RNA sequence: CCGAUAGUGAACCAGUACCGUGAGGGAAAGGUGAAAAGCACCCCGGAAGGGGAGUGAAAUAGAACCUGAAACCGUGUGCUUACAAGUAGUCAGAGCCCGUUAAUGGGUGAUGGCGUGCCUUUUGUAGAAUGAACCGGCGAGUUACGAUUUGAUGCAAGGUUA
RNA sequence: UAACUUGGGAGUCAGAACAUGGGUGAUAAGGUCCGUGUUCGAAAGGGAAACAGCCCAGACCACCAGCUAAGGUCCCAAAAU
RNA sequence: GACAAUGGUAGGAGAGCGUUCUAAGGGCGUUGAAGCAUGAUCGUAAGGACAUGUGGAGCGCUUAGAAGUGAGAAUGCCGGU
């Protein structure tokens, strides 16, 4: 059928995630988390718990099975923008951007 | 066999049956204009011939009388402050073809 | 009583923007330079309707000589045959048949040949 | 706009001729020749296409020059290199290459479009009175001169 | 020193056609019954390059 | 007369935070819904966050909570693109696809012709003279008194009030 | 078919090239200073390869009509090898 | 119906569009206002209607009056990207 799960507020900027997302998105599911689960990055244990999580309430509310369980799609969106500055020379200074993240995953089954 | 004629100051080929457009004639809609300057019909019986070739008439209905699509004209010179701007349709009158010369 | 001038500018941009539909990059979407690009449209209309009676009288005289090298009649002589004649029609018909209907013009080129 | 005739990659037609170089003088023979590539010389002429042709040309080396350029015609070439230009041959080049020197000569009566160089690509020369391209049923075709 | 002109939205994305990073290497496990890196470690459940050899 | 970049600088815990030794200078920041009825309960999760279930007419109104544009960033997809010299469009136009505020339709566009940005200042600027990173907002001939002429209007050798 | 007066309102006072009679300068200058006239400036378009001033000519708008001006007719690039 | 004119900066004269508010008249609005978005529509232009979606309470129209009445550019202020 279909099914989703979302991460809000993440303290990760986009593109550093939106690579990782490039590493899944058309595969199955235990793969993913397999690949996910391998590579030494900071992104690597959110996805995980969020596509993990996302598995969670489909099979709770929806009732599915886990073999047929594909990334339909997936992407990040960017989000607030704690401007910060550091100091710098000449009496200066330069305002430093810690950013976020909106996490989005959508498991699919493709059926019905 | 088709036939050449003469309408505004410019001309049109037509096999029986087709469609024209044309600037306007101020003819309503069903009131059959019929041409009288004709200068080429060939195929078969192949009739070139002076200007206003003689014996020679062609019926049309009007479909439409319409408006044309609203181009735009515009225009300026540069680093200069003029400019202008002023759109134009145009009238048309839309026949089709019964009776290729009479 | 102050005026907000707002509520009219975004929709005079809007009826600029979209007038930029299928311009590269930037100029699609942003307002300043899709303004001067269209300036640049219409001016380029106004001397391509000019351009195009030009190009199209080229074409169908290109076409025409095209035909009557096969009687070795060069463009010229022929025209002055159709003067001569005391007939006269367009281009573009002389296009139209040597293109769809050869014999046609070949009776046309006899009925100008003979005058010279 | 209004009616007259267009021609598309569909409604076309594109033949193979032979041409004899030999007896024959530089000038006429490339303006006549790319006179028929460009597409003219046919009535179903469209810019926004080709209608180019095909064209054979035999026995290059017995065409000939009137006066000097005979050697005095020099061809110059630029390597892109500083000091790298090259005089490094003159008319002689009809003793040697000289399908080159045609396929130059006619390539320069051609713009540098994209069409241009299409056309100009539709021409096969032979200093050599032998062509392999029979299979086409080529014709033979007569210049003005 | 500094650029003279805006990198557009073309050019900053064919400049990233090799950010990408690559597909690890994969292969389930011969008796822990997963998916695992190759000529390493399992990191479960006994540890197993070719059986146990370790706890960790 | 203004209706949150206006109007007190200040609609809110402001002469505050802040800057400066000190005189002194000086900020940004309104809105859930009708009512707090402000998400019981399950599930993943360490949490945060979320999917569900429910309150409510509506929770894509769920607290960074009316409306939510543009820049900017993405995800997918119809068309197209790897011998090609491009102020980037326009004109002509095949091919492929689609069907409208239903009319000389719309989306893309192989290829050809044609073509050196905008303002300012200048004898003249593609200009290698200047200014603009983009977009949103703001923002510059006003008012009194008086003279003068123009047009209108009422009276008329009279007219007019402070 | 314009000319004059009165009244209201301004702008302009840095001009350049081409030809032409001349001064200066070296019978030098895309020079400078004057008279004379044109065009540009405030005017595009066709030709001069390309171009503010040279040459033909003064755009109300639209047409897939025609005849000509300067300049051109082998290909590029329409037109007489 | 004829005849003729209609390039144009500085600049002079004239007719005009829309915004906010007011006065008067006449009208619309949960059986969904305004704004917003989309659109292949009308007008010679500035511009205006219409259909649909979102939106959740005020708005148009005719006549006339007064204006803080229009913003692409100030090495412009602010904000965001
Ligand atoms: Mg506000
Ligand atoms: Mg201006
Ligand atoms: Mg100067
Ligand atoms: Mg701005």
């Amino acid at each position: 059928m279909e099914a989703k799960a979302v991460a809000r507020t993440i303290r990760i900027a986009p593109r550093k995630v939106r690579l990782v997302l490039d590493l899944i998105r058309g595969k199955n599911a235990a793969e993913a988390i397999a690949i996910l689960k391998l590579t030494n990055k900071a992104s690597s244990p959110v996805i995980e718990k969020v596509l993990m999580s996302a598995l969670a309430n489909a099979e709770h509310n929806y009732d599915m099975n886990t073999d047929e369980l594909v990334v339909k799609e997936a992407y990040a969106n960017e989000g607030p923008t704690l401007k910060r500055f550091r100091p710098r020379a000449q009496g200066r200074a330069s305002a430093i951007n810690k950013r976020t993240s909106h996490i989005t995953i959508v498991v699919s089954d493709g059926k019905e | 066999m088709f036939a050449i004629i003469e309408t505004g100051g410019k001309q049109i080929k037509v096999e029986e049956g087709q469609e024209i457009f044309v600037e306007k004639l101020d003819v309503n809609e069903g009131d059959t204009f019929t041409f009288d300057k004709v200068l080429f019909v060939g195929g078969d019986s192949v009739k070139v011939g002076a200007p206003t070739v003689e014996g020679a008439t062609v019926t049309a209905t009007v479909n439409k009388q319409g408006r044309g699509k609203k181009i735009t004209v515009f225009t300026y010179k540069r680093r200069k402050n003029s400019k202008r701007k002023k759109g134009h349709r145009q009238p048309y009158t839309k026949l089709t073809i019964d009776k290729i010369n009479a | 009583p102050r005026v907000k001038g707002g509520t009219v500018t975004r929709a005079r941009r809007k009826k600029t923007i979209k007038l930029a539909k299928g311009y590269f990059g930037s100029k699609h979407t942003l307002y300043k330079v899709a303004k001067q690009q269209v300036m640049k449209s219409g001016q380029y209309a106004f001397r391509d309707r000019r351009q195009r009676k030009r190009d199209f009288r080229k074409l169908w005289i290109t076409r025409i000589n095209a035909a009557a090298r096969q009687h070795e009649m060069s463009y010229s002589r022929l025209m002055n045959g159709l003067k001569k004649a005391g007939i006269d029609i367009n281009r573009k018909m002389l296009s139209e048949i040597a293109i769809s209907d050869e014999k046609a013009f070949a009776q046309l080129v006899t009925k100008a040949k003979d005058a010279l | 706009m209004r009616q007259t005739f267009m021609a598309n990659e569909s409604n076309i037609e594109r033949k193979w001729y032979v041409i004899d170089a030999e007896g024959q003088t530089l000038g006429r023979l490339s303006s006549e020749v790319a006179s028929i590539l460009r597409g003219k010389n046919k009535v179903t002429y469209t810019p926004h296409v080709d209608t180019g042709d095909y064209v054979i040309v035999i026995n290059a080396s017995k065409i000939e020059f009137t006066g000097n350029k005979e050697t005095d015609k020099v061809y110059y070439r630029h390597s892109n290199h500083p000091g790298g230009i090259k005089s490094i041959t003159a008319g002689e080049l009809r003793r040697t290459n000289p399908e080159r020197l045609i396929e130059n000569s006619i390539k320069g009566m051609l713009p540098s479009t994209r069409l241009g160089e299409k056309q100009g690509k539709k021409l096969f020369v032979y200093g050599g009175a032998e062509h392999p391209h029979a299979a086409q049923q080529p014709e033979n075709y007569e210049l003005r001169g | 020193a500094v650029p003279k002109r805006r990198t557009s939205k073309t050019r900053k994305n064919k400049r990233r056609t090799h950010f990408k990073i690559s597909v690890p290497g994969m292969t389930e496990c011969p008796n822990c019954g997963r998916e695992y890196k190759l000529s390493h470690r399992v990191c479960k459940n006994c540890g197993s390059y070719n059986g146990e050899e370790v706890a960790a």
